[PDB]
């Protein structure tokens, strides 16, 4: 099969830049690409077909080039609208095969997360469960590390993650940490941590609580 | 009657080039009258025929015309794991011609196409392919409504149904006023023959360079048939449109298949989704009846009425002998719903071999009186077989029987004068509408001008 | 008393005869100045009128060639005589009318080419088979008609052009059947094989190499192997005094003019042989196919009777094509034509069981009437043809001529033929107009009203110029 | 104006099968081929198969060969995509696609169709408080909504009323089962001043529980 290198993966742009994406096939495949687009938590809009060629309905601040194994997406002039997930197509060859997928992302300020924990609810405890969890809310970059520790020792078993799409608002990202234990492993130890790894701070925003102590 | 056979204008494309096979007036934006050319056997870039066409400028001494410009090149695309093939040589370009509005329509129906997918193909078929511009704008397009990609065995699996391999596409076309592009493809299923139509504005709104296959969703084909009266009858060999069913919102299909019913022949009205609403039989196998149609209302009732040509038409003379000679068809439409009945005029050629009923054009109306006239060519015809056309008027009970004028060729043995013939259309504003005649033989045209009644 | 030919108060000895062919001129110079001189011949001598005077033309017609009818067509190189008289000489006056007698026989034992033009397409292969052993077993059943037999053989399938050939993949071109599972020939149009000979294994044995070839439409390229196969003469090998039979075989509708613009062909058949040293047709790619009256033309022209055998589901087709081909004969092949042989001489004795005049270069002011005794003896009336006829029989018709009038020309003649049979006899007709008296008028007679006339058979005529 | 509608979310067993359908709308299905290609968050977009609606011929990536079955019913103006023997990694979203005019293009997608294979039974979330625990300006609840099946829930902080500055998160899958939580900030004074309610509606068991935070 024909391999679809799209890249970059994402991107941090803002209103009224112009961008370009790329698509390198595993071998050349004349122009017989097509590139589509997704907003977010909705279907695909065709944008380009044949190489060059644009989709009836799609403004011309879209445009499609290159030849051979090598094409591009150039967006002049980034609109509101135009923040979402793009692919590449490849159709010179059964089975067509997918680009990997770019998402286009506001740009902005960084911006450190405001992290909290919370110990397992009296509900949950006298039902024999026991779930800390960790919310790390409106940050930036996206990129973020967490770390659970009890007792101070690293504990990577019985994690949960969760991340929100960057926020309309203020264009942040929040990511939610839970972890589960049972209710007799969870009174075991005394002390429970999470840590916060982020761009904005060579030192991890540190969390934690004591069982029993309050 | 009154068209001036002592002051021609004449025209002229390349030896050998078959320049004047088919014609058409064409009005740019402004209604300048401008006369288009197609010469199916022009020479391409390799040195091969591939046909061309020219636009022609009004100048009373005619000369040379400037080429209208299409892309002769072979084209090849590997795509969903085909190779596709489009191949240009001996197409014959330019085989047919129309105008349409400020937009010339030339058809290549021996255009050659193929499918290649590892050892197997669809086979290398005529297909046939039409060209379209707007030359004012440069624009270009093209309509190739028979070229498909499926291989050769499929077709042999499935019987040969729907199989639109040999179309020629393009081998006749004509325009409703609407702008629907209609083609006759007499090869179409397997030689029954088909229509395809598709609006001229969405041929070229979906239409872009190196596709080769694509989708024009407005289009329309005509059907096969389990009927062996519609074997081999190159039904598309000609067609016309008119207005035949007294509802003016619907567009009426005419065409031609001279070899329906084991080469008895027909020409069928139809509606716009190919429904048939009439059938003329030929009345002598082998006459070619429907070789050509022509609809123009000759009686002034405003009703559309139908000619047709069997330029074979064997006449019966003394001795229980027959002269091949040709015959024209007049049936007069019929006041509200009813049918065309028997022909209400017979007329038949004199010359020997002639082909009287080879083309037949109307002229609109010639001399002014009120109805509309035509002129038939013999392009055989007269005394000398160096070609005649023949002008019949229109009146009251239909045409006269006998030619008001006759149009000797100017050009030597050979030329096919009057091949082709297109009229109703004054080129030179002067009030009377004039008569353009292919001599595809000697590459050239004339051009007949109407003058004041003497 | 008064006729016409004296109540009709003439002027001269011409007009005299001109008034009914039973008027006669007296040129005596001794004759009453009441007494006319045009009456019936009864009359003038009654008064006493020179019998060397007298002008009487008599409408005659004599035989100047008679040979008699040939028992036999065999032997000589055609010294066969079919119709009798050959020639005859006629003699009208105005408006009179004379009648004769034509004898026609159908020869026993006359010479007879047959030429095989045969459908090679791939349904045919089955046909092809069968017809290995034909010539020798065609040559038994003729020789019972005839001891002067040739035969020779063609074969055809349709223009080597696409959409009607296949031009893919390469491997097509020189194996039509390559997506089957054997090999057949390249697609030709039409091939001569073997000249007519009277050596009948020649013809089996070209017949046993031959194979088919294929083509993708139903209609095949048949009409243009009728028409070189009809104009090539010296290579067909036709011969001036035989019977000629073309015998077409196909299993399918064929192929007319005007179809071959599906090919790119517009350029209409010239009825010309284009048939060469490699004996294939060379115009098959460039020339549209013949049309019906073309064909009708070069047959008739050749004198070729051409006889459609074809399969069951074109028979129809093929007898309503006879019907605008007259002296076309149909007969039905089996699908392998294993009957063929039968077909064949049912034909040849069809073709022969017919005898109908023809009248070439009659003079305008001529006309004729018929009277046809066929069978026997029984005269049928306003009938020049003659059908149901046996080979050996003989028929004979009554004629007559009239003239009306008298024409500017006083000799012309002008035939009358058998359709397809060599020999005709020969009319050559004299207008008798004139008077023998005239040949010595006298131009400015001392007699005619002092020289201003002109003194001829006895009377004064005004002269040139009055 | 061109439109294909798929079938609604399906929701099935593992090795079950599962047919989907794709309804032409404006047009001719008849007219192109017609694609199915399948979505997932992980391994991205794969391409399917193809079919012919004009005459059934179909295609198809060797991968798929055995559970993917694609089928037309030019009557119905509809394609169907059928899998078998369903798994785990069947999960995902299901997608019809045509061209616009190159005969080989994907141009035009349907709605989606979402696709989920479980042995799940239809179980009631558990909903549980989040309160913070024994100073600043501002401060965090949370609420944790655990082990429910199938989605969806919704969730509010006091009927809607409390809705800006709130962050709830997407669910996730937990051993057949799913949880999900949201966050909400205020300032000191608010509270334990005023009230704060947790609304939890799990339509699916038909149970709308909710829990109001207490300190600690
Ligand atoms: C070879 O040539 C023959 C002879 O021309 C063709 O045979 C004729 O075919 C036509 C068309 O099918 C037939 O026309 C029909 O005539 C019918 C009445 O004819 C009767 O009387 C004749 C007397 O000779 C009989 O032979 C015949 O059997 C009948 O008993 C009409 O009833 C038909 O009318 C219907 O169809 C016409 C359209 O064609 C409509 O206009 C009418 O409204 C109605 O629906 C019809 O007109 C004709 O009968 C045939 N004649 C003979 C002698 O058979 C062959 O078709 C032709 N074959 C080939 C392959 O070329
Ligand atoms: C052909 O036969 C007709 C009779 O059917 C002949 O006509 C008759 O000829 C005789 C000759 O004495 C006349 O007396 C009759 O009056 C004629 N009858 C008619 C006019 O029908 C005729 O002579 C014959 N023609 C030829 C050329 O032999
Ligand atoms: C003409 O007819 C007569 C009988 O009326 C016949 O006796 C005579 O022989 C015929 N003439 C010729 C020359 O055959
Ligand atoms: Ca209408
Ligand atoms: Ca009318
Ligand atoms: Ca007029
Ligand atoms: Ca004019
Ligand atoms: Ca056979
Ligand atoms: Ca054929
Ligand atoms: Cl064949
Ligand atoms: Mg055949």
């Amino acid at each position: 099969d024909i391999l679809m290198t799209q890249s970059p993966s994402s991107m941090s742009v803002s209103l009224g830049d112009t961008v370009s994406i790329t698509c390198h096939a595993s071998q050349g495949i004349s122009s017989n690409i097509g590139w589509l687009q997704q907003k977010p938590g909705k279907s695909f809009m065709g944008l380009i077909y044949y190489g060059t060629n644009l989709v009836d309905g799609v403004p011309s601040r879209f445009s499609g080039s290159g030849s051979g194994a090598d094409y591009s997406l150039t967006i002049s002039s980034l609109d509101s609208e135009d923040f979402a997930d793009y692919y590449c197509v490849q159709y010179a060859q059964l089975p067509y095969t997918f680009g990997g997928g770019t998402k286009l992302e506001i740009k902005r300020a960084d911006a450190a997360p405001t992290v909290s924990i919370f110990p397992p609810s009296s509900e949950q405890l006298t039902s024999g469960g026991a779930s800390v969890v960790c919310f790390l809310n409106n940050f930036y970059p996206k990129d973020i590390n967490v770390k659970w520790k009890i007792d101070g020792s690293e504990r990577q078993n019985g994690v949960l993650n969760s991340w929100t799409d960057q926020d309309s608002k203020d264009s942040t990202y929040s990511m939610s940490s839970t972890l589960t234990l049972t209710k007799d492993e969870y009174e075991r130890h005394n002390s429970y941590t999470c840590e916060a790894t982020h761009k904005t701070s060579t030192s991890p925003i540190v969390k934690s609580f004591n069982r029993n102590e309050c | 009657l009154n068209l001036d056979p002592v002051q021609l204008t004449f025209y002229a494309g390349p030896n050998g080039s078959q320049f004047g096979f088919s014609l058409d007036f064409h009005k740019d934006s402004h209604g300048r009258v401008a006369i288009v050319v197609g010469a199916p056997r022009t020479l391409g870039p390799s040195q091969e025929e591939t046909g061309g066409v020219f636009l022609c400028p009004w100048r009373a001494e005619g000369g040379q015309c400037p080429s209208l410009l299409f892309d002769l090149r072979d084209e090849t695309r590997n795509v969903g794991s085909q190779t596709l093939q489009t191949f240009k040589a001996r197409q014959g370009l330019g085989a047919s011609v129309v105008s349409w509005s400020d937009v010339i329509v030339a058809c290549a129906p021996w255009q050659h196409w193929n499918v290649l997918e590892k050892t197997e193909e669809a086979e290398k078929t005529p297909v046939g392919s039409c060209f379209l511009a707007q030359p004012e704008s440069g624009r270009r397009a093209e309509y190739s409504p028979c070229r498909g990609n499926t291989l050769s065995r499929i077709y042999v699996e499935n019987d040969f149904s729907w199989d639109k391999r040999y179309c020629e596409a393009g081998f006749s076309s004509v325009v409703t006023q609407a702008g629907e592009l209609v083609l006759g493809a007499p090869g179409g299923y397997y030689f029954l023959g088909l229509l395809a139509q598709a609006p001229v504005a969405d041929i070229f709104s979906s239409y872009r360079p190196g596709i080769l296959l694509w989708h024009v969703s407005s289009q329309s084909l005509s059907f096969d048939s389990s009927n062996p009266e519609y074997f081999d009858g190159y039904w598309g060999y000609s067609v016309a449109v008119g207005e035949f069913d007294g509802d003016l919102n619907t567009t009426e299909y005419v065409v031609g298949a001279p070899t329906w019913s084991w080469t008895l022949g027909a020409v069928e009205i139809l509606d716009s989704y190919y429904q048939r609403l009439h059938r003329l039989r030929g009345e002598q196998m082998a006459s070619y009846f429907g070789h050509s149609v022509a609809v123009t209302d000759v009686n002034g009732d405003g009703r559309h009425d139908l000619l047709v040509g069997a330029p074979l038409y064997m006449e019966s003379r003394a001795d229980r002998k027959l002269a091949e000679v040709g015959r024209v068809y007049l049936f007069l439409q019929p006041r509200g719903p009813h049918a065309l009945g028997a022909p209400s005029l017979l007329l038949t050629g004199t010359q020997l071999y002639g082909r009287f009923g080879s083309a037949i054009a109307p002229l609109g109306d010639l001399d002014r009186d009120g109805y509309n006239d035509i002129a038939v060519a013999a392009p055989y015809g007269g005394p000398s077989g160096r070609g005649q056309v023949l002008v019949f008027l229109g009146q009251s009970e239909g045409l006269r029987s006998r030619p008001s004028q006759v149009l000797d060729s100017p050009f030597p043995t050979g030329s096919a004068f009057g091949f082709s013939l297109r009229g109703a259309v004054d080129i030179d504003d002067n009030g009377y509408p004039d008569l353009i005649v292919g001599a595809y033989g000697a590459n050239q045209v004339a051009v007949y001008r109407a003058q004041p009644v003497v | 008393g008064p006729n016409i030919c004296t109540t009709r108060g003439v002027s001269s000895c011409q007009q005299c005869l001109a008034v009914s062919p039973m008027c006669a001129w007296c040129s005596d110079e001794a004759l009453p100045l009441g007494s006319p001189r045009c009456d019936l011949k009864e009359n003038l001598l009654k008064d006493n009128c020179a019998p060397e005077s007298i002008e009487f033309p008599v409408s005659e017609a004599r035989v100047l060639e008679d040979r008699p009818l040939s028992d036999k067509g065999s032997g000589d190189s055609s010294q066969v005589t079919q119709v009798s008289p050959q020639r005859i000489a006629l003699r009208l006056r105005p408006d009179d009318s004379k009648n004769f007698s034509i004898q026609v026989r159908q020869v026993e034992d006359y010479p007879v080419d047959i030429y095989y033009l045969m459908d090679l397409s791939y349904s045919m292969k089955d046909d092809l088979w069968s017809i290995q052993n034909l010539g020798t077993k065609l040559a038994t059943q003729m020789r019972k008609l005839t001891s002067n037999l040739r035969i020779g053989f063609g074969a055809f399938v349709d223009k080597p052009v696409s959409p009607y050939m296949y031009i893919s993949p390469p491997e097509a071109l020189e194996n039509p059947c390559y997506d089957m599972k054997t090999t057949c020939l390249p697609m030709f149009g039409y091939k001569h094989v073997l000249t007519l000979t009277d050596q009948v294994t020649r013809f089996n044995e070209e017949v046993k190499k031959q194979s088919v070839s294929r083509n993708r439409d139903a209609p095949e390229g048949g009409f243009d192997a009728i028409m070189q196969a009809t104009v090539c003469d010296e290579k067909i090998g036709w011969r001036n005094d035989a019977s000629h039979l073309l015998v077409f075989t196909t299993d399918a509708k064929t192929h007319i003019a005007l179809d071959g613009r599906l090919a790119g062909i517009v350029q209409p058949n010239d009825g010309q042989c284009h048939v060469g040293s490699d004996n294939h047709y060379s115009a098959s790619t460039t020339m549209d196919y013949p049309s019906l009256g073309l064909m009708t033309e070069k047959l008739s022209q050749k004198n070729i009777n051409l006889i459609f055998a074809v399969t069951e589901n074109v028979v129809n087709l093929y007898q309503n094509y006879s019907e605008l081909i007259p002296g076309t004969t149909v007969g039905v092949l089996s699908m392998d034509s294993s009957n063929v042989l039968q077909l064949i001489v049912d034909a040849y004795g069809k073709i022969r069981s017919k005898v109908e005049l023809e009248v070439r270069d009659l003079p305008e002011e001529l006309s004729l009437s018929f009277n046809a005794t066929c069978l026997n003896n029984e005269v049928i009336p306003g009938l020049k043809s003659c059908m149901g006829l046996k080979i050996g029989d003989t028929v004979s018709f009554s004629i007559e001529a009239k003239v009306r009038g008298c024409p500017q020309e006083k000799e012309k003649s002008f035939t009358i033929k058998p359709v397809g049979f060599k020999d005709s006899l020969i009319v050559q007709v004299t207008f008798d107009c004139d008077c023998a008296c005239q040949a010595q008028a006298e131009p400015n007679s001392h007699r005619c009203n002092n020289g201003n006339g002109t003194f001829e058979c006895g009377v004064c005529r005004c002269g040139p110029g009055w | 104006e061109v439109q294909l509608q798929q079938s609604g979310a399906e929701l099935v067993k593992p090795g079950a099968s599962v047919k989907l359908s794709c309804t032409a709308s404006g047009f001719n299905i008849k007219d192109t081929y017609v694609h199915w290609v399948k979505q997932r968050p992980e391994q991205g977009l794969e391409w399917i198969g193809r079919i012919d609606p004009a005459n059934g011929y179909t295609k198809y990536d060797p991968k798929f060969q055995g559970k993917a079955t694609i089928t037309a019913d030019t009557s119905s103006n509809t394609a169907y995509l059928q899998l078998s023997s369903l798994t785990s990694e069947d999960t995902a979203v299901y997608y019809c696609v045509r061209p616009l005019y190159d005969y080989y293009a994907m141009d035009y997608w349907g709605q989606g169709t979402s696709v989920t294979v479980s042995s799940a039974k239809t179980t009631a979330p558990s909903v549980y408080p989040l309160a913070p625990v024994c100073t600043g300006s501002s401060v965090t609840l949370g609420c944790l909504v655990k082990g429910y099946f199938p989605e969806p829930v919704t969730l509010t902080w006091n009927s809607g009323s409390l809705s800006s500055g709130v962050h709830t998160f997407p669910a996730v899958l937990q051993s057949d089962l799913y949880t999900l939580s949201s966050s909400v900030t205020v300032t000191s004074s608010t509270w334990p001043s005023q009230s704060i309610t947790c609304n939890v509606a799990h339509p699916a068991s038909s149970t709308k529980v909710d829990k109001k935070i207490e300190p600690r």
